[PDB]
């Protein structure tokens, strides 16, 4: 099996439900802390394009 | 009117913005007659226990989406007594009723093509390389076309403008189809009879057809609208019968 | 003046006898054998009839 | 089919049609008439189930206690006098009161049973030879002359109905016609008693059914004995009109509909369920 | 939430993943805390047996521009509680589409080995579970609030029947009222 | 011939034939139908013997005691409280239980008789004048509100059936219809109570017929008295299905079919006999 | 003659020393009529896929043997589509055809009683102790009566002279039975209709009957004979139907 | 509605009278006069009939 990265995340947010190993189609979900408003969505997931990796999109950000 | 209600087995489906019902090539699904049949055994015909609306998993319509394809009956292989009668039997003959449903709003826009392609033989991503049997069709998750060409070593060709088979994607409208136009339509339903050159065949080494849905006009809304519209498929077998009871497969 | 009516038996010698003794009608037995019912006053109290297969709107 | 026999389910098949028996509108105030054979495939079963135990004669036609009348043979106070009384009202118990406040207007004939059980009062000694005591139950209509005491000649039952009972026998029974002056027994009377919207509020002003006076006919006992007279109403030939919602909160007063507030139902911990 | 009007309000909102559970309760129409105190609860609690099927009529009380789809399921009590929508689609279910008709009637049928079922529940005559799952999602235009409300009504069909009169365990007393 | 009349023996003669009425095969599971006139010479007797006392109505139709309910007038413990109870089951006596486990499925209407016999409790002295005591027998259905104590208003018999009885008269009798929810009274239920094959095993999970609450209506007695209420079931209009083998070993528990092992029959000393 | 042939489903059984067929209490197995039924749903009735001769495992007739008991349908719980229709359904109603077969020689001796006991409720070995649900009936292996009394803590009473239920073992001949007498008989066949007080019931929390075989006259032969005679059971459902399709059990 | 049937007398004024009083059927007397019997379900539960004079094998 192939395993997705951790990844090094995130600015102004927090992790909900952290398992150490991320596999196929499993999504990370990041809530921004109390005092920051959204820029875009929350949850990205893992993809496969070659035999290694990878993640699907860019990480979110929050303004406040 | 614009309302229709389908009731198969113990489960029913109601719609309120339904265009019509496209009954395949003009054929309602029927049983095998006594002069088209070949197998000399007695078939088992479960009426209510099999023919009902098994719902799949709901896929997400991204704004950058490309399309998705399911492959039947192997996409119905772990649902109910369908996936149990498929193991204990060599043959199998059935028609289907496929109900693709997607509601967003009157402030969203987008248009899907919902087609049922008989025997969509798919070309390889990298040629002179036989691709995997799970990169064509996993058991429950759909599959996804790519936005550009594929460079996989053991997968199919997932460029959506070539529809996987190698034809122009706009020429798919001879296979029995509908559209889900979020301006008017809400749900597309196709009644597909059993299409094969043999009366009954195996269920595991042969995908009788392929349900492809493809967003032609992409999903675009306001940034303050609902940023998650799902697409659920609710497929039901019809007039199913199986033959040649042996031990459980499928090796 | 005897009255012979049907006993209450299950559904797959079945009679009884009632003589009213007292001159009034408050002195009768209970009327345990009236099973008439009309529930359309509470289920369908509408002015325009609504067929269950047609849309109500 | 016979009367009171519930309907059976007809056969059905796999439909694909423009008929929608499941979609409706509650905004019209119309309860749906969906047969189970409308939303699925059902067989043809035959239901022999009768609705016998649901009719108002089978429902209300069971005798329920309404009062516990206490009296004695030697007066100690005015709660345990030589006689007693009971202003006739069916709102003093909690079981029959809820069965009668399920409908607004009722019209029922009654039959009354008394279960009178004497019991010897505690004292220093108890040994005596006692004749079997006799009880008198007089029904004073609304407006009649009430007996101010024992040994009074208002107990002569000159015109009022009275029953007598020597201990050991079957309990007494008499039947009562529909005794109202209107056309139905108003269980609920949303209004006042005086015309200037004052007085007393509710169904107290309409309950005018009289009194019921109990006494011992036997004059003396060597050591006193406290009797307990329980009254058992039972409606029959009953009609019922305008069904109410059944009462949630338990009662407080025998003339008011006063109540404390409570929740609508018992609370669970989460709205969903979780088990695979 | 029983001491307010928030008891009757089943809340729905736009989701992030489809197939989540809206509500869920056991089908015990005389003993379960959801159903024993309604109009089908106070009359059934006067009895001891009950037969026949029931209804469960819904009503979307959201905005007129919103759009949802739901899957209401009744599963017989064999294999336990359905865990996800894939486990609950195999039993009895009805896919409710929210449109101009704002109501949908799941008619919970009568599947039992006994002709009658007890009101106060015994494990011999257990009756099932009623669930409801997000079929697709709630999709709204802008400038509309998120939290909506679905009202759920219960009724009996024309084959209901009750038996074996008793006294209700709801109105108690200690002394006589004066 | 009339119904229930056993067949008579026809005449026979000295045969010498290829017909063998005596040779058969038990391996087929077929009991032989050999008339005595098949293996010997018999006359023509006419049997007027009726099979009246063998039918299930004549067999089961005799009243048999099922419980001994003890209660008193002054509480000393919770086994001799002011009231008592009895979870309704016909498996507490040894005589009627064996008559009902001779068939698997029965369907019988019942009629119940109570023989209630008070007896004075031992004390220092006994001299008192006592009114005739009154007993109340309330039948709580499965799920109803049970009376937690005496002087509780669950004894109001608002909807539950209740009988009253003043001492000295005939014993009370009421009849009971076929009270099951299935289609027969399962005497034996080879299975569990929960779906994962656990819980309690056997016919305990199917016996849900309610309770039966006894009390004294009379409030006090100068010196206490212990009453004994015996309940006498008697089936009628009885059908019976799938006959069982009759039980050899005597019972142990009133809910299980637990038993000790024993021999099949009584032992003799030798297999043959000896006398000329 | 002494030959009979049963054909159910896709499988057949031939005998050449067969006594007779004992059809229960005189009733051939049938389907549920429209006036005995209670469940208002439509039942699934698989004709050939279920009703066929599932053979169990063959048990060994020792010279010191006591007896064996199976418990149906829970002894047929991992055979074919019977054990799959039992999971996906709340109810279930069927009759059976039980074929117990044992051939040794014309130089062996022995006699079995082959009985089908409806609702053989079994007493505990140690009382005031609820016994296990797998010491009554495992899924495929039979069970075995003991030769003497049992002293188990959580098992049933397996003294074979008391037949488990507490009755005399010789009084079992009112339940529909046969005998396998190695002098004449070879195989015993009983056709048992559906015996229950409800039209349909659950299949997991209720064993509708119990097939007990007991050697009355024990197996004795020469020391130079064949010292291993097996006993095989071949049971087939008949007229099976199920109701109330839900997800797979059985917890 | 009276019912007059036969008393139980021996085999070498012979009637009785039954009036059902109560409205149910559980309140009847015992049915002591049904002597129908069919013992071929337990004695002859076989599929092929076996004549008692012919050999069973
Ligand atoms: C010899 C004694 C005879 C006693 C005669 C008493 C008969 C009077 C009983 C009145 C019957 C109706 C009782 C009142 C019911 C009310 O309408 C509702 N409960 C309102 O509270
Ligand atoms: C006023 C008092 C009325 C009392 C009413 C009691 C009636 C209930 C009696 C139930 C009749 C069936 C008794 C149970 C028999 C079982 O089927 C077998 N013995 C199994 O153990
Ligand atoms: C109240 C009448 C008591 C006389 C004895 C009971 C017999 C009455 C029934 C026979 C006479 C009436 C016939 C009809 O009418
Ligand atoms: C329950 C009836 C009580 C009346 C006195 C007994 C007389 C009844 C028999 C005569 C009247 C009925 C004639 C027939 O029917």
């Amino acid at each position: 099996e192939i395993y997705c990265p951790a990844p090094p995340q995130i600015d102004n947010g927090i992790i909900q439900g952290e398992r150490d190993h991320y596999g196929y189609r499993q999504s990370v979900t990041y809530a921004c802390n109390k005092g920051f408003t959204m820029i875009g969505e929350h949850s990205i997931y893992c993809t496969v394009n070659n035999d290694e990796g990878e993640w699907s999109g860019p990480p979110p950000e929050c303004r406040g | 009117d614009r309302v229709r209600s389908i009731t198969l087995g113990n489960s029913t489906i109601t719609t309120q913005e339904c265009a019509n019902v496209v009954v395949g090539y003009g054929v309602w699904p029927t049983y095998l007659s006594d002069h088209e049949a070949t197998a000399v055994d007695q078939p088992t015909q479960p009426d209510v226990a099999t023919c009902r609306f098994y719902t799949l998993e709901s896929v997400k319509w991204e704004s950058s989406s490309a399309g998705w394809w399911w492959k039947f009956p192997e996409a119905l292989s772990d649902m109910g007594l369908f996936g149990q009668n498929m193991q204990y039997h060599y043959l199998g003959r059935t028609g289907y009723t496929i109900h693709v449903q997607c509601n967003a709003s009157k402030f969203h826009q987008g248009c899907l093509l919902v087609v049922c392609v008989p025997e969509a033989e798919m070309g390889a991503a990298t040629t002179d390389h036989a691709f995997n049997h799970t990169k064509l069709s996993n058991i429950g998750q759909a599959m996804e076309f790519s936005a550009k060409k594929s460079t996989d070593q053991t997968g199919p060709q997932t460029a959506v403008h070539n529809a996987g088979m190698g034809v122009a994607v706009g020429n798919l409208t001879i296979f029995p189809h509908q559209w889900i136009n979020l301006r008017t339509n809400n749900s597309a339903t196709i009644v597909m009879p059993y299409i094969n050159s043999v009366p009954m065949d195996n269920m595991y080494r042969h995908y009788n057809f392929t349900l492809m849905v493809i967003p032609f006009a992409k999903l675009e809304h306001s940034p303050q609208a609902s940023t998650y519209v799902p697409i659920t498929v609710t497929v039901a077998p019809m007039c199913a019968e199986y033959n040649g009871l042996r031990l459980a497969g499928h090796q | 003046g005897a009255q012979v009516s049907t006993q209450k038996t299950g559904a797959h010698i079945i009679h009884y006898t009632n003589i009213n003794y007292y001159k009034d009608s408050a002195s009768n037995s209970l009327n345990r054998q009236d099973f008439t019912q009309d529930p359309s006053k509470f289920t369908e109290p509408v002015k325009d009839v609504m067929i269950k297969t047609l849309p109500a709107l | 089919r016979a009367v009171g026999r519930v309907a059976d389910t007809v056969a059905s098949g796999p439909v694909n049609t423009e008929q929608i028996p499941a979609l409706t509108a509650v905004e019209t105030g119309h309860t749906s008439q969906v047969v189970p054979s409308d939303t699925m495939q059902t067989r043809h079963v035959i239901n022999y189930h009768t609705r016998s135990e649901s009719s108002i004669e089978n429902f209300m036609g069971r005798a329920a206690c309404v009062y516990i009348a206490q009296y004695a043979t030697e007066k100690v106070n005015d709660e345990l006098d030589r006689y007693t009384n009971w202003e006739i009202t069916t709102r003093q118990v909690a079981q029959l009161r809820r069965k009668l406040e399920m409908f607004t207007y009722m019209r029922f004939d009654l039959e009354i049973t008394f279960v009178i059980t004497s019991s010897q009062r505690t004292s220093t000694t108890y040994a005596s030879d006692s004749p079997p005591l006799t009880h008198q139950v007089m029904y004073v209509p609304p407006g009649g002359p009430i007996p101010k005491s024992y040994e009074d000649f208002a107990w002569q039952t000159s015109t009022n109905p009275s029953v007598f009972w020597t201990e050991g026998n079957a309990p007494p029974r008499m039947s009562i016609p529909f005794m109202s002056v209107g056309n139905a027994y108003c269980n609920f009377y949303d209004g006042w008693s005086h015309f200037s919207q004052s007085g007393v509020y509710g169904y107290t002003t309409l309950n005018n059914m009289g009194h019921l006076y109990f006494r011992h006919v036997n004059k003396s006992t060597a050591y006193p004995v406290n009797s307990v007279a329980r009254v058992y109403f039972k409606p029959k030939h009953v009609k019922a009109w305008v069904p109410r919602a059944p009462r949630l909160c338990p009662y407080l007063k025998a003339r008011n509909v006063n109540f404390n507030v409570q929740g609508v139902t018992e609370s669970r911990n989460k709205i969903t369920l979780d088990r695979s | 939430h029983v001491n307010s009007m928030e008891a009757y309000r089943i809340p729905v909102r736009p989701q992030t993943s489809s197939g989540e559970q809206v509500f869920g309760f056991q089908l015990q129409p005389g003993h379960d805390s959801v159903l024993k105190h309604t109009l089908l609860g106070e009359i059934l609690n006067y009895y001891a047996n009950w037969s026949g099927s029931m209804k469960l009529t819904f009503m979307y009380c959201g905005a007129a521009m919103a759009t949802g789809k739901f899957l209401i399921a009744y599963s017989p009590p064999g294999a336990g509680v359905p865990g996800s929508r894939r486990d609950a689609m195999l039993g009895t279910h009805v896919i409710w589409d929210v449109g101009l008709q704002s109501s949908c009637v799941l008619c919970v049928p009568w599947i039992s080995q006994t002709n009658y079922r007890y009101v106060t529940s015994d494990a011999y005559t257990d009756a099932g579970y009623i669930t409801c799952w997000y079929q697709t999602s709630i999709v709204t235009p802008p400038d509309i609030p998120t939290t909506s409300t679905i009202l759920c009504f219960v009724s009996a069909c024309n084959d209901f029947s009750v038996r074996l009169l008793r006294d209700t365990p709801f109105i108690t007393q200690q002394a006589l009222f004066q």
